[PDB]
């Protein structure tokens, strides 16, 4: 009966289990359909919310994702889009029991923020990841208005920070708080109100303070919420005195489930030592603000037994590395970010051996983010026979092209051993002196990679056909300043319908050719985002500036600027 | 009870022509069908998660093996679900 199949799939929650049984038959479809709790749309252009809502008409969470991962690197240019008020409009009148909205790299305005907090009575998860296009009044009317409001996550957005009386908003009454980020926000909240929202709101588990909270006020909130799993710290800066130290140590210390720990702005190292009766069961360490030296980060991570995740500044160094790798042996992930990444000539004492040490020591390693200044084929060779476990891996060597140091030779045959033995490698991210036969290697032996990400690499329209040949679970290519053109993108004009989506920008796609895969592929949108005026007024030859396209179900959109053009 | 603690769990009972001798036996020992028959939450649960581990991670087609069901889906209906699926809900 129709009650006992949806009681079975109250149990079926995967997105991609729950599309399985929507294709058994027919009336799967229609239970599966109405029972639908969450949609995870990964492009918003890929299909309009009246679609969704029609189709899936009792959703409670929706994600949507906009702007792809080169808007990091300010590749997509001011008013491109993203836009997502036409889903919170669409949404406002359909999915009133709606709970939970995730978005990431969308444009999201205080018109957006004002419909949600008046449209959806139950609402109670809001992450703004990466997004921009709001102010703090935005922030103003939810906390005003969503009475029972769980988590505000603000993660890396850029808001416009008009004041911090915003988070005054909260009335006496509001006690349902769990997860706080307002790491992204440059104005002062007041501090009074932060200490009476705290108090007040049993139930908060995730603090994530800004910059403008001194670490002189810290043991205040800790004092308060004592349940706490994740800190992030405001300023991490004081004069050194026994009493501050000694507030802090005994608020942290009364913190039993405090496992991951962020902030630590301006990290006077005299300070650090306060966290060390946290450090025994921390997971999470992000020490990417602190800017505090290699032996500083070592006594630190020298008590931090069950680490899983370090995010942390080259400062670390080689021997820093060296301590993680012996002393770390659950860790899973580790991002190393450059401190000063327009100099040329080395700061730090930080080369390929630290990575070399942690894929020796650390079993468990599976994700990494290295910024570095140089590295060999051997190095590489050595990580991936280590490490053949290898998910995520991401090298960015400062100096575009630079070959391996050593035998100044292209980086080929040290990606290639990534790809050849790490078997279910889903990210890459390459860098340093490569040619086509780095692709020819990717093509070949990449077959579980999902997105692959390139910057001054390869020398012609092989390189990329051997990707797109090859790669047999390719999602995301994105591309930049490489020889690719014409040719590999035509060829293979099919592989297009089977991912997210394609990004190419100052590489050597002609106008001409960007025109020929629009008519070829009515089911893409293929997006032409050139900021020098029409292409007509140019020869067909000519490369454009960039190219985005996409696999939709709905059609060129409606709200191009002046500068993109769909073909 | 014809096909007081253990009764009371039901909250139908709380005479079943509805269920088999063989089957009840099973159900005070304690198949979805009874269960569903009989409102035991928890029996239900139990037989209703056993079924959704039977699904999940299995194609379309290796469910319809698994149960009994034809695809009643036309070719070009197939195609349009599949890739609004995988397009706009992947
Ligand atoms: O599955 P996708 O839609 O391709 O999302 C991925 C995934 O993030 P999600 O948790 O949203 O699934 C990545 O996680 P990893 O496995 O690489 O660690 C994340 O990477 P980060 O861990 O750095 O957040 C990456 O985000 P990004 O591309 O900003 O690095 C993001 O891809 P999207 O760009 O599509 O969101």
């Amino acid at each position: 009966p129709e009650e006992v199949l949806e009681h079975v799939f109250s149990f079926i929650q995967l997105d991609k289990d729950r599309n399985s049984v929507s294709l058994v038959c027919k009336s799967w479809y229609e239970i599966e359909r109405w029972c639908r709790r969450k949609v995870f749309i990964g492009n918003c252009y890929a299909v309009s919310p009246a679609t969704v809502i029609r189709r899936f008409p009792k959703v409670r969470s929706v994600e949507l994702k906009g702007k792809p991962h080169f808007a990091d690197f300010n590749l997509v240019p001011d008013g491109w889009g993203g836009y997502v008020y036409p889903w919170i409009e669409a949404m406002s009148s359909s999915y009133t029991w709606l709970e939970e909205i995730r978005l990431k790299r969308m444009v999201v305005t205080d018109d957006c923020l004002e419909l949600i907090a008046k449209s959806f009575k139950n609402f109670k998860v809001l992450v703004l990841s990466s997004c921009e296009g709001f102010s703090t009044d935005g922030l103003a009317a939810i906390a005003a208005t969503c009475r029972n409001l769980k988590e505000l996550d603000l993660r890396e957005s850029d808001v416009d920070d008009v004041s911090g009386h915003w988070l005054s908003h909260f009335p006496d009454t509001y006690t349902s708080l769990v997860s706080l980020n307002i790491s992204c926000l440059a104005s002062e909240v007041s501090f009074s109100a932060l200490e009476r929202l705290v108090t007040r709101c049993p139930n908060l588990k995730s603090l994530k303070l800004n910059r403008a909270v001194p670490l002189e006020k810290l043991a205040t909130l800790l004092q308060r919420a004592p349940q706490l799993e994740e800190l992030g710290t405001g300023g991490y800066t004081a004069e050194v005195r026994p009493d501050v130290y000694s507030g802090l140590s005994v608020a942290l210390s009364g913190c039993k489930e405090l496992r991951c720990l962020s902030g630590f702005w301006d990290a006077v190292p005299a300070y650090l030592p306060a966290v060390y009766s946290v450090c025994s069961r921390l997971t999470t360490l992000n020490l990417s603000y602190a800017t505090v030296q290699s032996y500083d980060l070592v006594k630190l991570l020298c008590q931090c037994p069950k680490l899983q995740r370090l995010w942390v500044l080259d400062y670390i160094e080689d021997a820093g590395l060296e301590v993680l790798a012996s002393t770390c042996k659950d860790l899973r992930e580790l991002r190393v970010f450059p401190s000063e990444p327009f100099v040329m000539e080395p700061n730090v004492a930080l080369t390929e051996q630290g990575l070399v040490s942690v894929s020796m020591g650390c079993p468990k390693l599976e994700s990494v983010l290295y910024f570095c200044r140089q590295m060999t084929n051997a190095a590489l060779i050595t990580i991936a026979r280590n490490r053949p476990n290898m998910t995520r891996f991401r090298l960015c060597i400062i100096e575009p092209k630079a070959p391996d140091y050593l035998t100044l030779e292209p980086l080929d045959i040290g990606f290639g051993a990534i790809v050849e033995h790490c078997k279910d490698l889903r990210r890459l991210s390459l860098s340093g002196l490569l040619t086509d036969k780095v692709f020819e290697y990717i093509g070949t032996y990449a077959k579980k990679m999902e997105m692959l990400s390139v910057a001054f690499a390869g020398d012609s329209d092989l390189g990329m056909h051997h990707v797109l040949s090859g790669c047999d679970s390719l999602r995301k290519l994105e591309i930049r300043d490489c020889p690719f053109g014409d040719k590999a993108l035509l060829a293979n004009a099919s592989k297009l319908e089977t991912m997210r989506s394609l990004w190419m920008s100052s590489c050597s796609v002609s106008f001409g050719a960007c025109k020929l895969l629009g008519q070829k592929m009515p089911k893409l949108n293929v997006e032409v985002i050139d900021e020098r005026g029409a292409p007509d007024s140019r020869p067909e030859s000519c490369p454009v500036e960039r190219v985005f396209i996409y696999r939709t179900v709905a059609g060129p959109r409606f709200d191009m600027p002046g500068f993109v053009w769909n073909m | 009870l014809k096909s007081e603690a253990v009764a009371l769990e039901s909250q139908t009972i709380a005479p079943l022509p509805n269920v088999t001798s063989k089957i009840l036996a099973k159900v005070i020992e304690y198949l979805i069908l009874a269960a569903n028959y009989l409102n035991i939450k928890n029996l239900l649960d139990l037989t209703c998660q056993t079924v959704a581990d039977m699904i999940k991670g299995k194609t379309p087609e290796e469910i319809r093996t698994t149960f009994n069901i034809k695809n009643d889906f036309t070719p070009e209906e197939e195609e349009e679900v599949r890739r609004e699926n995988q397009w706009a809900f992947e």
